[PDB]
């Protein structure tokens, strides 16, 4: 996952 | 101008970006994912065009998140470059690298490219 | 290894980058094209992984110049993301944006894209 | 499959793009910009995923056109790399990245890169 | 020169690019990976400028490789876009964009892009 | 001008 | 990730 | 174009 993005 | 960059504003994968743009062409803040609170928020440095040509012309500007937080740290830094276009709905749209740290032999796998479009809710 | 970023740097086309790493994250410094001249520079701002992976891994970095100084304004921003690789011989590997303010109708070519490998050489 | 990516296309700045794809994964037809007609018409060749993942994965495929035909050269090449997403409202989303012949000195400002979304109007 | 495309190339990961350059501009061949073995390759298509610019400019090009061929299939297709410059040592500078097939929520990291340079040796 | 957008 | 492209 | 970055 990475959390630049949902 | 500053004033009009300096808000919150929300991509369409809803994230939260809070900015502010000083006089001297600095942006300073926080970015955060759509799980929203604490910790998703990283902090971000950019640099915007503090005398953008008249027309309408957008203004160019840029910014860097490194992923790395008290709580977490996922070894990557996106940086996101666009322009801001003002109107009754402001907009920013940008383009990004995510560059993630790696070894030698995988290099040339270390970076993502995409774009988002930011519009803004809150100064 | 960390601050082993602190320095100067030149890429392949001879413009030279001066920065400074903060012990929590931040990069600070100047860059300038070749031709050398005292305003040919320009701020920079960024960010790098201060706590970088202790395999073998390069250390994650990234910085914006917006490119107006107090002679020049090019309407225009490049940003540079990519890592930093320690040893006998350090380098920065990148790729680059840059965007230039347009109209509506010519927002379609803002953005050129390239890449760039900085060494202390 | 072949059949969801055979058709008519149209981006968001109006331009055609006209495909067929083969049954052994190549992509070939026409591109037009919305001026329309005879020449604006330019030669596309590309390659698909013939076999893809079930799922709701996207089906990846690239194409280039060579800007030159009959009537003008403007001296460069496009390439447009993404997937092909099925549904109700199938859409092609890409990035692109546009090249121009340049000489040593500027081959550093040589290519431009942008992102296209694509919907379907016929087969 | 036109046609001196024509031929065998490396990148510099030592990855081999077998292109034919037809007249009117089509650009057809093979690439496969290092390892070597014979079916790490897989088909390309693309076009280049069959009458370039005068001046002393490269020729631009660019293709397309989806990877599946009879052995495997990586759900993704990478195009390369770029220059050919001749001259006693030929080279075609290019960069390039991976993308691979995924679910709608995985779409915002769904590509890569990069830089490849081949020569002839 | 170029030909890929109007 | 790990792909065909290279190596 | 002609831009500050390079040379």
């Amino acid at each position: 996952s990475h959390p630049q993005n949902t | 101008a500053e004033a009009g960059i300096t808000g919150t504003w929300y991509n369409q994968l809803g994230s939260t970006f809070i900015v502010t743009a000083g006089a001297d062409g600095a942006l300073t803040g926080t970015y955060e994912s759509a799980v929203g609170n604490a910790e998703s928020r990283y902090v971000l440095t950019g640099r915007y065009d503090s005398a953008p040509a008249t027309d309408g012309s957008g203004t160019a500007l840029g910014w860097t998140v490194a992923w790395k937080n008290n709580y977490r740290n996922a070894h990557s830094a996106t940086t996101w470059s666009g322009q801001y276009v003002g109107g009754a709905e402001a907009r920013i749209n940008t383009q990004w690298l995510l560059t993630s740290g790696t070894t030698e032999a995988n290099a040339w796998k270390s970076t993502l490219v995409g774009h988002d479009t930011f519009t803004k809710v809150k100064p």
